[PDB]
């Protein structure tokens, strides 16, 4: 199982994100998919969550801009963000879990996306 | 007309425990699957084989049924040729199956405040599980290269842990009732026909 | 929520070691649904146990979770010269995962 995404880079403030995460050699029907970023020098910072029956769990602080859908057929995993912040920059992961009850197992390579 | 007793199998005051799930043989009755198909109060009915619009014209010999309750993201590990810490562990499907699974969400009737430590499921086997076999035991199962000696320690684990169910948990982290229903046909005459 | 870990241990080939996370919103139970994650250099991750005790069949039995008192901890026995890492728990509260600071894990 492979995870790959791909990330604008570099945005102006104020602007839209939209970033899309594929998979390859498997399928997502029922498995979850989260979405964690990580600013440069600092810890985690978890951002939302969608569960494969289509139900959202975003971050309480993020509600307002944050927006996660997902195609079952063409396979990948959307992510939207409005109205981006200076601070709202760092490596982006979409996390996939597998069948033995533990979930954030499957990680992708990472994006970076800065604002400027 | 003798109708299957399907009402105390959904309608059951409770259901079994993951690791032991109870069968109940269902013979010598009349059923009628076009009302549980459009109940629509099943969140989950999938199933390979039989379909649910001609199932009502078929006549078998026994018909099995079997309860438990899981959580909402391990439903679709119940289905034929898939592998999973339940298929593998607790509960494993032939490739060759034929019947259909039954899936609602239960967090009404088995979500207490604090936590539910009622429901159990197997942790650990030495081995793979056959297909349609059940395990009780509870010999602490060993991962290393030292005997337990019936004694809780180092690489010496309990097989069973409890759930942790509580109405503040996940839409996938939630209980699920589901039941399967087991459709066999032998030598003998057919007894289980519909209306 | 707040959930803390220790900055840092040392740890030389062949004894056991164990990682805890600690929440400083109450005791840890069973409920929390404590995971596990790996970091490796240029940016890999990998997950290791969920459920506090669910390892999967690919990773190596010397990890192992379990829960002491009011901390979820993780247990890594006979460590090697590859087990160098910085490892996160993620804990179910409110309705958001929280994750911790990280510990960074040398070998000797
Ligand atoms: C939902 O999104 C919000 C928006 O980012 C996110 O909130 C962020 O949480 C982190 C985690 O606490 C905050 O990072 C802190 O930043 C302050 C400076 O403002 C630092 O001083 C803090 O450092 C302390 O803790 C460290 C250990 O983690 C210590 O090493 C250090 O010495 C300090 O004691 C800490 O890093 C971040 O500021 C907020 N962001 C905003 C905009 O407030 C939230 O975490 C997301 N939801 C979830 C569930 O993660």
């Amino acid at each position: 199982v492979q995870l790959k995404e791909s990330g604008p880079g570099l945005v102006a403030p104020s602007q839209s994100l939209s970033i899309t995460c594929t998979v390859s050699g498997l399928s997502l029907i029922g498995y979850g998919v989260n979405w964690v970023r990580q600013p440069p020098g600092k810890g985690l910072e978890w951002l939302g969550m969608i569960w494969g029956d289509g139900s959202t769990d975003y971050n309480s602080t993020l509600k307002s801009r944050l927006s996660i859908s997902k195609d079952n057929s063409k396979s990948q995993i959307f992510l939207k963000m409005n109205s981006l912040q200076t601070i709202d920059d760092a490596r982006y992961y979409c996390v996939r879990d597998d069948d033995y009850d533990g979930q954030f197992a499957y990680w992708g390579q990472g994006t970076l996306v800065t604002v400027s | 007309t003798n109708l299957c007793p399907f009402g105390e199998v959904f309608n059951a005051t409770r259901f079994a425990t993951v690791y032991a799930w109870n069968r109940k043989r269902i013979s010598n009755c009349v059923a009628d699957y076009s009302v549980l198909y459009n109940s629509a109060s099943f969140s989950t009915f999938k199933c390979y084989g039989v379909s649910p619009t001609k199932l009502n014209d078929l006549c078998f010999t026994n018909v099995y049924a079997d309860s438990f309750v899981i959580r909402g993201d391990e439903v679709r590990q119940i289905a034929p040729g898939q592998t999973g810490k339940i298929a593998d562990y607790n509960y494993k499907l032939p490739d060759d199956f034929t019947g259909c699974v039954i899936a609602w969400n239960s967090n009404n009737l088995d979500s207490k405040v604090g936590g539910n430590y009622n429901y159990l499921y197997r942790l650990f086997r030495k081995s793979n599980l056959k297909p349609f076999e059940r395990d009780i035991s509870t010999e602490i199962y060993q991962a290393g290269s030292t005997p337990c000696n019936g004694v809780e320690g180092f690489n010496c684990y309990f097989p069973l842990q409890s759930y942790g169910f509580q109405p503040t948990n996940g839409v996938g982290y939630q209980p699920y009732r589901v039941v399967v229903l087991s459709f066999e046909l032998l030598h003998a005459p057919a007894t289980v026909c519909g209306p | 929520a707040v959930v803390t870990q220790e900055s840092a241990l040392t740890t030389s080939p062949g004894e056991t070691v164990t990682l805890t996370c600690r929440s400083s919103t109450g005791a840890v139970t069973i409920s929390n649904y404590v995971n596990w994650v790996q970091e490796k250099p240029d940016h890999l991750f990998t997950g290791l146990i969920g459920a506090t005790n669910s390892r999967a069949p690919g990773v190596p039995a010397r990890f192992s979770g379990s829960l002491i008192g009011d901390k979820a901890a993780l247990t890594i026995t006979g460590a090697q010269t590859e087990d160098e890492a910085i490892y996160f728990c993620a804990l179910w509260y409110s309705n958001h995962w929280v994750f911790g600071g990280g510990t960074k894990l040398t070998v000797l």
